[PDB]
RNA sequence: GGUGAAAUUCUUGGAUUUAUUGAAGACUAACUACUGCGAAAGCAUUUGCCAAGGACGUUUUCAUUAAUCAAGAACGAAAGUUAGGGGAUCGAAGAUGAUCAGAUACCGUCGUAGUCUUAACCAUAAACUAUGCCGACUAGGGAUCGGGUGGUGUUUUUUUAAUGACCCACUCGGCACCUUACGAGAAAUCAAAGUCUUUGGGUUCUGGGGGGAGUAUGGUCGCAAGGCUGAAACUUAAAGGAAUUG
RNA sequence: AUUAUUGCUCUUCAACGAGGAAUUCCUAGUAAGCGCAAGUCAUCAGCUUGCGUUGAUUACGUCCCUGCCCUUUGUACACACC
């Protein structure tokens, strides 16, 4: 399993119809300088660390 | 009383234009009154762009999007496509956005 | 009632009156 | 419990003489049997391949070509010219608002006698420095251009069958000749040959058909 | 490189069609439309359904031996809606994601010089 | 297949799909616009023929020949009627599947007349700018169509031109929009709906509270459907317009 | 005091093995668990009004559902969509 670690760069805002989902841009600690925006589940502030179970994918808007 | 100087729409110095059928309800309607929209969108989509070039031959190919004109009946143009509704002087704005 | 149905109303009516009067021509 | 795949014969398509590559693709028929074999049955059907797949260069990305099969020998079937079309995306693109569209055509014969109708399409262009937003032609303009294109097109055909005609259309010889006579009238961007179709072909003539093969 | 054939997806509303044929077209293979892989009768055109249909379609494609295909995408056309149905987008994706090959696709939707009065009459379909 | 969802419906008759090719009739997509033309209805593929027209140009010609018009007359969307042709499509009628308490409907299927054309009728549409025509005067603005005039304007190179397209300024006549309002109006709004109690340029037409009623009657036109002309008795305090707040 | 006001003792030892479709309340000394005083009261709280004790989980958001407000818009309603 290719585990991938990424630190939260920024809090973009709440997605999802219900709204319990947050858009966040992250930077991987291993091999930095690239940023991907990921959809979270729980509560999130800046400088958290998200474990991305699959390295390259992303999403934007939810219903 | 008269709520539009353009009456319905866009006809002066003619008196008869020819009707088009609405792309939704198939209602007849004059071409000058038509409320028309060009639909330009890729054959592929948001998600399918990556998986396309991946399993496809050629160096990134072309990506030739589809083009067609759309005509609405003002009942359908209000029910879905560009309508909203506007205040007394917001009506007078012909700016596209 | 709608104007144009009221028109068709008296149109019928006039034909029947036209009809009936012919009996006595 | 049949599965015609375990039955069907296979084949491979060979292209005509001058484009780039004569190798095209594959087809499925049936075993050749007495009383309705695989030969006289289908064969001469047609194949539509983009000539940019045929030529290989992508400046040719539009312009589809129809290849009709004629004769067959030994798991090799050679084809010829059934016509030429345009890609819908290109045409639907070239057509833009705020400008004048101009089309014309002619029915015309050739040496080895192939009757055909070629089309033409051209749009007016703005001139650099032009302030007004549309740039429409004068309808007297339009009639003349149609006449000249008609004048030009009638000459190019009837030279040497479709053979040299094929050779003529490919590197856009006509497109510029139009543009040359045209410029004395109106600016006119685009200007391609668009569609060309065939209607009446001559007799088979097994000999002349093989002139493109080797 | 590969062996070429034609895809020709007809995606309408209320159903979706995907069937590959020889490049000549006279000889076809493996149709399996979207109304085959579910019956709600309202679900026949769904993107989910067209995927499942694109699965069985890509199957026999390789099980025969077409390794590559060109697609011609199509709507109802004629005097009809002219807009591509929902299940044509999923279908293209699901037949590309099958590991098959793609190149040079266009739109074959029939578009008239228009004529032949559209159905539903002058006052339109009204409900 | 079709829909919100279904069903009538089509499928060993290989439906739906594909391919090559053919037939019939209709329409003229995109280009198409606050753009063109015609008395209005109306007019959008190509080319040939036939006659017609406005604007402009004009140190040409005639010289009041004109403006507007009861009677009268030419044209007149769609539908409809007569007699041939045509009859792809969509489809008043009718028959069905559904929905509904009902559902003679809306939605779906089939589909007669019709839709097209020839020869004849019919003369009506919110036939609308709901706004007569000719003349004069009164105010600012940028686009655009046609004609014309001005140029040591730009671009097309061939050797400079000549042309052609394009730019700038002017000027006639167009279809329209913008901003104002001196002025007008019950207001909505209006370069006319302005130059009206400081009330008169010429001329045509219509209305005089609401219903009754475009009814009755006569005349007249029509094959028919119906068109044109068109009252009264009686009844009634409102009907109506624009705008404001709810 | 029988149709048994309440209390006490012995005996009798039911359903109920976490509850279908649905639906209520709630963000910190709060929720939930727990008893107490007061109202009523001659007698009778499985009710309510307040009280203190023990003391969490999870949000710290959105407009998807539901409810209601706000503009815009239409009106022939003004006894105002009953
Ligand atoms: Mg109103
Ligand atoms: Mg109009
Ligand atoms: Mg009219
Ligand atoms: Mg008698
Ligand atoms: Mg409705
Ligand atoms: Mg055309
Ligand atoms: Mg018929
Ligand atoms: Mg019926
Ligand atoms: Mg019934
Ligand atoms: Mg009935
Ligand atoms: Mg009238
Ligand atoms: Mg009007
Ligand atoms: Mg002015
Ligand atoms: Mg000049
Ligand atoms: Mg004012
Ligand atoms: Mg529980
Ligand atoms: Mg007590
Ligand atoms: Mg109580
Ligand atoms: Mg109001
Ligand atoms: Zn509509």
């Amino acid at each position: 399993t290719p585990v991938t670690l990424a630190k939260v760069i920024k809090v973009l805002g709440r997605t999802g119809s219900r709204g319990g989902v947050t858009q966040v841009r992250v930077e991987f600690l291993e091999d930095t300088s690239r940023t991907i925006v990921r959809n979270v589940k729980g509560p999130v502030r800046e400088n958290d660390i998200l474990v991305l179970m699959e390295s390259e994918r992303e999403a934007r808007r939810l219903r | 009383p008269k709520k539009r100087a353009s009456n319905g729409r866009n006809k002066k110095g003619r008196g008869h234009v020819k009707p088009v059928r609405c792309v939704n309800c198939s209602k007849s309607i004059p071409k000058d009154k038509a409320i028309k929209r060009m639909a330009i969108r890729n054959i592929v989509e948001a998600a399918a762009v990556r998986d396309l070039s991946e399993a496809s031959v050629y160096p990134e190919y072309a990506l030739p999007k589809t083009y067609n004109k759309l005509h609405y009946c003002v009942s359908c143009a209000i029910h879905a496509r560009i309508v909203r509704v506007r205040s007394r002087e917001d009506r007078k704005n012909r700016a596209p956005p | 009632m709608r104007a144009k149905w009221r028109k068709k109303r008296t149109r019928r009516l006039k034909r029947k009156r036209r009809k009936v009067r012919a009996r006595s021509k | 419990v049949v599965d015609p795949f375990t039955r069907k014969e296979w084949f491979d398509i060979k292209a005509p003489s001058t484009f780039e590559n004569r190798n095209v693709g594959k087809t499925l028929v049936n075993k050749s049997t007495g009383l309705k074999s695989a030969s006289d049955a289908l064969k001469g059907r047609v194949v539509e391949v983009c000539l940019a797949d045929l030529q290989g260069s992508e400046d040719h990305s539009f312009r589809k070509i129809k290849l009709r099969v004629d004769e067959v020998q030994g798991k090799n079937l050679l084809t010829n010219f059934h016509g030429m079309d345009f890609t819908t995306d290109k045409l639907r693109s070239m057509v833009r608002k705020w400008q004048t569209l101009i089309e014309a055509n002619v029915t015309v014969k050739t040496s080895d006698d192939y009757v055909l109708r070629i089309f033409a399409i051209a749009f007016t262009r703005k001139q650099a420095n032009q302030v007004k937003r549309h740039s429409y032609a004068q309808s007297s303009h339009i009639r003349a251009i149609r006449k000249v294109i008609s004048e030009i097109l009638t000459k190019e055909v009837q030279g040497s069958t479709l053979a040299q005609l094929t050779s003529k259309l490919i590197p856009e010889v006509i497109n510029k000749e139009i543009e040359n006579a045209t410029k004395d009238i109106f600016p006119l961007q685009n200007i391609h040959v668009r569609k060309v179709k065939l209607l009446k072909q001559p007799k088979f003539d097994v000999g002349a058909l093989m002139a493109l093969h080797g | 490189s590969q062996v070429f054939g034609v895809a020709r997806i007809y995606a309408s509303f209320n159903d979706t069609f995907v069937h590959v044929t020889d490049l000549s077209g006279k000889e076809t293979i493996a149709r399996v439309t979207g109304g085959m892989k579910v019956k709600a009768d309202r679900d026949e055109s769904s993107p989910y359904a067209a995927m499942l249909a694109a699965q069985d379609v890509a199957a026999k494609c390789k099980e025969v031996g077409i390794t590559a295909v060109h697609v011609k995408i199509r709507a109802t056309g004629g005097t009809r809606t002219k807009t591509p149905g929902p299940g044509g987008q999923a279908a293209l994706r699901a037949l590309a994601r099958s590991g098959l090959r793609i190149g040079r696709i266009e739109d074959v939707t029939p578009v008239p010089s228009d004529s032949t009065r559209k159905k539903g009459g002058r006052r339109g379909r009204r409900l």
